[PDB]
């Protein structure tokens, strides 16, 4: 089970640069969902197949 | 001996709105040599940005 | 602008022949292929 | 033969007008026995055109300096006509509501489809027309009826869209009911207002001893009502009331102090942010239903996708505060101040651009004036402005010796935008000597 | 970076590389450039 | 450059005025049927009934320089003639009238 | 008939053409001799007869050529002061400079006229523009009585900084008293200065007003008059290398010429019996006869207004319908059916 | 009469009507400009444009 979200390199937390977060930050979340409200939706596609 | 760090691994989302950590190490050290596009806070830091 | 397009297939009839299990092992197996430009140099990222 | 441009004209339906016994045309809603003069409009501001977008076929314009006149106008003020209205002109004011300085001017002039709605000193005043390819004979008016006749009107809001096969209007009262506003609907001729917030006033669900609303946007799809409230002690709340339902939500509080930011164009007014000393004033709101868009403006702007996050335009500068602003449906919105200054967003960006005091407007004025046209004088003073069919055209008068008149001429913000001349250049090379190359600022040459 | 004597959380610190920002100002002081725009293709695999 | 100019007249006054006549009549007027019985070599049975719209528009164009009035004379020996489009909008009550 | 071709013969030997149903003309050239006279023959190609002399020109193309006996193309441009502006990226404007205390009855020396739309401008230096409108004022603006609005092809050659040293310093630009423009030089080098031979220029700065250097009353200080003055009412300065000199002046030599352009249209025509420029065609009651062309644009296009203008001689015997579209590359597709 | 198929205005419409899974589609040509890309968009089996 993987959870996807977005964010910002330049305002973001120091947890989501090294790759340690858990939960978004207030930042990534808010712009998270102004992302979702323009209707954007990730998917993940494999290579291989 | 000085180097500079950039917030994303990634290279891709390199461009005009990035911040560079300008980092030097050395006894001596006057100030920083940017052109007159650039801008450099507290350029007689040695850690700047 | 050079565009080039290339086809692999094998032209192989097995009707009316001796040895169908020796000829079939005579025309199987792995190859290996790699495409990239004529000249390069550095500056050049592409992945071949 | 000659090429003649292609052109759009209007032939709507008057249905104000009614016939003597001599047999000659005259008007049901007032006397056309007054002559323009330009004492008219040497001194007035101007002012909102207000009415339903795609259906109204009158337009009524009133805000004049102490007449009860208004400017009429069937087709799209390709040609007009200036009626002293026959409003009775009565006082009924008491200790009830307060008392005001009285004025026969004619404010907050609405005309949606087959009726339209005046107010002049804290009443409010309707006329339905008579349309027989719309409803029935009965259903027009004799006269003008007076509204709310109980209650003391603050202001008239209107509502550019139309659900469920009808018209609203939205009136927000003073002195009385403070928390409670009038939600007005037309259906086939017939007008009925009610008390929308029912027996409870939104002052108890909401901070502060008592509460004021200065303004409201009804959206017909969703049956949402927006409306800013304000406080005792200052602040402001933009708060959301159902209609289907009765309950109430705060959506925002809207900060004391604009943000601050150098140089970024747009800001996400997160909940760490650095403020400024000057005070903010909101003045009003606009909702867009075709793209869910939400704006606030008055010393600044904002614009909101959703109604939970915020964002400030920044362009816009924090010394000029919003008159009125008017939208085409199409993604292009013309913003009018308190100055005269006009400024043009586009929906697509998070710029502000100022085109009527500017270069480009000086190039096409030049321009226009060199070519002996007629829409343009050395004295003018802009009236109003509206959009039609994508189009901005401004309702101007030229005050100019022996053309003093009102006439409608078009806008055109694309040759502006291409005439403004200050640009990024270099001094290139070419054909041994040297030449001025303007940077090309589009991505693509061609679409 | 490995170095001991430190308070255990230090004693391997990873520090990135921009190999590709060095090179190209390398190549800036020297001149060199790719011969050709772009070269694409549509390998999108590895065993067909 | 050169602009057109539409205004409204009256059934019975097509020629006699070149004033603006206002929309005021709302319903098609029966004054039509005298002129449909001489028409004996057209296409035109006695059964169907007749009966026209109040009101014409009346065209000419303007162009800086020169009179209205030899401009239409020009227009129409060069064999110009103009084209009109008309679109009809909706009403809002569509619980009475289809959104056609 | 043949290449629709006019040619009028106007005393002191001037010779006026024009193409039939175009509302512009051309000077093709002058001829002095005593008694002349032109022919065109079938195929087009224009003649000269004199006794004992029937010329046919120096040059011979395909095409029946108009211009074959004239050795060079005339130049159309007058000897006057031309001080540019830009109103956009690529649209200029020239002003013609009348100077003041001069005879009225001479005044047509230094005006554009109506000869000059449609033709083109040309620097020698570098540059190349196309004429589009010609305006005239002779009240609003002092000093500039008519202007062209013109379209930039070629960008122009703008003034080196070894021929006039002053562009290497700070301007300031002040109202005089009556009606002139003070022009100062804020660096006081003695090596820049202004020159006395730097008169009957043009200092231009895209975005502002332009003017024209009349006199040098100051090793450091011109006075200038300024093209549209309306829209300053402040004080003007600017850096090193904003503002640009420009030398259209006829001091030392004119250095502006005017002229006709090149064929900028296609007509293709791929159907048969529809290839000669000229065509006959019958037709019998009810029966109607259609044809379509397609037009190339070479240069740019006006891409509302159709290109092409019709006319019909008798409109009451025929009936005339037509349709028109554009493309996207601007070709222009047009077909008529006729009864 | 009454038309129904005719050769009148063309280019985009104001309008769209859509009808439980209709669909419509649009193609928009990019002419770029001169020197648009440089060889450094090409990293992969397609140049990025975005
Ligand atoms: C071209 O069409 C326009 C309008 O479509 C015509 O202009 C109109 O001409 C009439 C003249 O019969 C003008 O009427 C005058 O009105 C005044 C005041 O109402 C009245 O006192 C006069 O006695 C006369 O009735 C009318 O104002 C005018 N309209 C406009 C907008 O200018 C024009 O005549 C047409 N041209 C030709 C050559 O027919
Ligand atoms: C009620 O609110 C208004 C502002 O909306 C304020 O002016 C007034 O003082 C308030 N009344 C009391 C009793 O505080
Ligand atoms: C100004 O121009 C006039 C006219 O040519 C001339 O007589 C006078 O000497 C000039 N003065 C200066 C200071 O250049």
């Amino acid at each position: 089970i993987v959870t996807i979200w977005v964010y910002d390199p330049e305002s973001a937390s120091t947890e989501e640069l090294i790759w340690t977060a858990k939960k978004p930050s207030l930042s990534s979340r808010v712009l998270t969902k102004q992302m979702n409200t323009l209707g954007q939706r990730p998917f993940i596609f494999t290579v291989e197949k | 001996l000085w180097r500079y760090y950039i917030n994303s691994q990634d290279y891709s989302i390199f461009s005009t709105r990035s911040s560079i950590k300008l980092e030097y190490e050395g006894n001596s050290f006057v100030s920083w040599k940017i052109p007159e596009s650039c801008k450099v806070e507290n350029t007689t830091s040695p850690k700047t940005t | 602008t050079k565009t080039m397009i290339t086809r692999f297939f094998q032209t192989t009839n097995y009707e009316l022949v001796d040895n169908y299990y020796q000829l079939q092992k005579e025309n199987t197996g792995l190859m290996l292929l790699q495409f990239r430009p004529s000249e390069f140099s550095r500056t050049c990222l592409t992945a071949k | 033969g000659p090429f003649v441009s292609k052109k759009r004209f209007y032939v709507n339906m008057n249905g104000f007008l009614k016939r003597d016994a001599s047999g000659k045309s005259l008007f049901a809603i007032g006397y056309e026995s007054l002559v323009l003069k330009s004492s008219h409009f040497r001194l007035s501001k101007s002012r909102p055109l207000w009415y339903t977008v795609n259906h109204a076929p009158v337009f009524i314009l009133g805000g004049f300096y102490d007449e009860k006149s208004i400017l009429f106008s069937d087709s799209n003020f390709q040609d007009y006509v200036l009626l002293e209205l026959s409003i009775d002109s009565c006082w009924v004011g008491s200790f009830y509501c307060p008392i005001l300085g009285f004025s026969a001017t004619i404010h907050d002039a609405i005309a949606t489809e087959s009726t339209l709605f005046i107010r002049q000193n804290q009443l409010v005043y309707y006329f339905t027309g008579t349309y027989i390819t719309l409803f029935d004979k009965s259903h027009g008016s004799s006269r003008w009826v007076r509204v709310l006749p109980s209650e003391c009107i603050k202001r008239l809001c209107p509502v550019y869209a139309s659900g469920n096969g009808s018209e609203y209007v939205l009136a927000l009262t003073t002195g009385k009911n403070e928390g409670y506003i009038h939600i007005g609907t037309i259906t086939d001729g017939l007008v009925s207002f009610e008390m929308v917030p029912d027996g409870w006033s939104v002052c108890e669900k909401l901070p502060g001893k008592n509460c004021s609303i200065d303004w409201a946007t009804y959206i017909a799809d969703e049956r949402n009502l927006l409306l800013l409230v304000k406080i005792d002690s200052g602040q402001f709340y933009l708060v959301n009331f159902n209609t289907e339902f009765k309950t109430l939500n705060i959506l925002y509080k809207i900060p004391e102090f604009i943000p601050e930011a150098k140089e970024l164009d747009f800001l996400v007014l997160l909940d760490t942010v650095t403020y400024t000393n000057t005070p903010m004033t909101p003045k009003g709101l606009f909702f867009n239903t075709l793209n869910n868009m939400l704006y606030i403006w008055g010393n600044f702007i904002l614009q909101s996708y959703n109604r939970e996050e915020f964002i400030f335009l920044a362009d816009f500068p924090k010394e000029s505060t919003i008159k009125y602003m008017v939208n085409s449906f199409k993604g292009q919105m013309a913003v009018v101040t308190e100055n005269e200054e006009i400024w043009y967003f586009l929906e697509g960006g998070y710029d502000v651009y100022q085109v009527v005091p500017s270069q480009g407007w000086e190039t096409y004025h030049n321009l226009q004036k060199m070519q002996k046209s007629s829409f343009h004088s050395e004295d003018e003073s802009l009236v109003s402005l509206f959009f039609e069919d994508g189009k901005l055209f401004q309702l101007v008068y030229l005050f100019d010796v022996g053309k003093e008149r009102l006439v409608k001429r078009l806008l055109p913000v694309g040759t502006l935008m291409e005439y403004n001349l200050p640009k990024p250049f270099t001094v290139v090379n070419q054909g041994n000597y040297q030449a001025i190359s303007f940077t090309h600022t589009c991505p693509f040459k061609e679409i | 970076y490995y170095n001991e004597n430190l308070d255990e959380k230090y004693q391997l610190q990873t520090q990135p590389y921009p190999l590709i920002l060095e090179l190209q100002s390398i190549n800036k002081d020297l001149g060199d450039w790719c011969p050709y725009l772009a070269f694409q293709h549509n390998i999108h695999s590895q065993f067909y | 450059h050169c602009t057109w100019l539409l205004v409204l007249n009256k059934f019975e006054k097509v020629g006699l005025h070149l004033s603006k006549d206002r929309f005021q009549d709302h319903e098609p007027i029966d004054t039509v049927a005298k002129v449909f019985q001489k028409l004996t070599d057209s296409p035109i049975d006695p059964s169907e009934n007749y009966l026209s719209f109040p009101y014409y528009l009346q065209i000419n164009f303007s162009c800086p320089g020169q009179n209205i009035e030899e401009l239409a004379r020009k227009g129409h020996l060069m064999g110009m003639k103009p084209m009109v489009q008309i679109n009809y909008m909706y009403s809002v009550n569509f619980y009475r009238w289809e959104m056609e | 008939f043949y290449t629709s071709d006019i040619v009028f013969i106007v005393e002191d030997g001037r010779i006026l053409t024009t193409k039939a149903g175009l509302t512009t003309y051309s000077e093709l050239g002058i001829l002095k001799d005593a008694i002349f006279t032109l022919y065109y023959d079938q195929l087009g190609y224009i003649h000269k007869l004199t006794p004992e002399n029937f010329d046919a020109g120096s040059k011979l193309l395909g095409h029946g050529n108009s211009g074959s006996i004239f050795g060079k193309r005339p130049d159309l441009g007058f000897e006057a002061i031309l001080v540019p502006q830009y109103i956009s990226t690529n649209e200029m404007y020239f002003f013609a400079h009348v100077p003041l205390t001069m005879p009225t009855n001479i005044q047509w020396k230094k005006r554009f006229k109506t000869i000059h739309l449609g033709k083109t401008i040309e620097f020698s230096k570098t540059g190349l523009a196309n004429i589009k409108n010609v305006y005239m004022h002779k009240t609003e603006p002092v000093g500039f009585q008519t202007s062209i609005h013109t379209e930039i092809i070629v960008p122009f050659g703008i003034e080196n900084s070894k021929d006039s040293p002053c562009l290497l310093s700070d301007l300031e630009i002040t109202y005089s008293g009556k009606l002139y423009y003070t022009i100062k030089l804020l660096s006081k080098n003695p090596l820049h200065e202004l020159k006395s031979t730097d008169v009957e220029k043009s200092v231009l700065i895209p975005g502002y007003s332009s003017f024209l250097i009349m006199n040098i009353t100051d090793k450091w200080t011109a006075s200038a008059l300024a093209t549209m003055p309306q829209a300053i009412k402040s004080n003007l300065k600017f850096l090193t290398g904003s503002w640009f000199l420009y030398n259209f002046g006829t001091a030392g030599g004119r250095k502006w010429s005017i002229s006709t352009r090149q064929c900028n249209y296609w007509i293709q025509q791929d159907s048969l019996d529809f290839m000669s420029l000229n065509l006959v065609k019958y037709i019998d009651v009810g029966n109607t006869i259609d044809f379509q062309f397609k037009i190339i644009p070479k240069a740019m296009s006006t891409f509302p207004i159709p290109p092409v203008s019709m006319v019909v001689g008798n409109p009451g015997l025929v009936e005339v319908k037509t349709q028109g579209v554009f493309d996207l590359n601007e070709n222009y597709y047009l077909d008529i059916h006729v009864s | 009469q009454k038309l129904y198929n005719m050769s009148g205005d063309y280019g985009i419409p104001d309008l769209f009507f859509l009808d439980k899974g209709n669909w419509f589609t649009i193609t928009v040509v990019l002419l770029s400009h001169q020197d648009t890309f440089t060889s450094s968009d090409s990293q992969g089996p397609t140049i990025n444009v975005d």
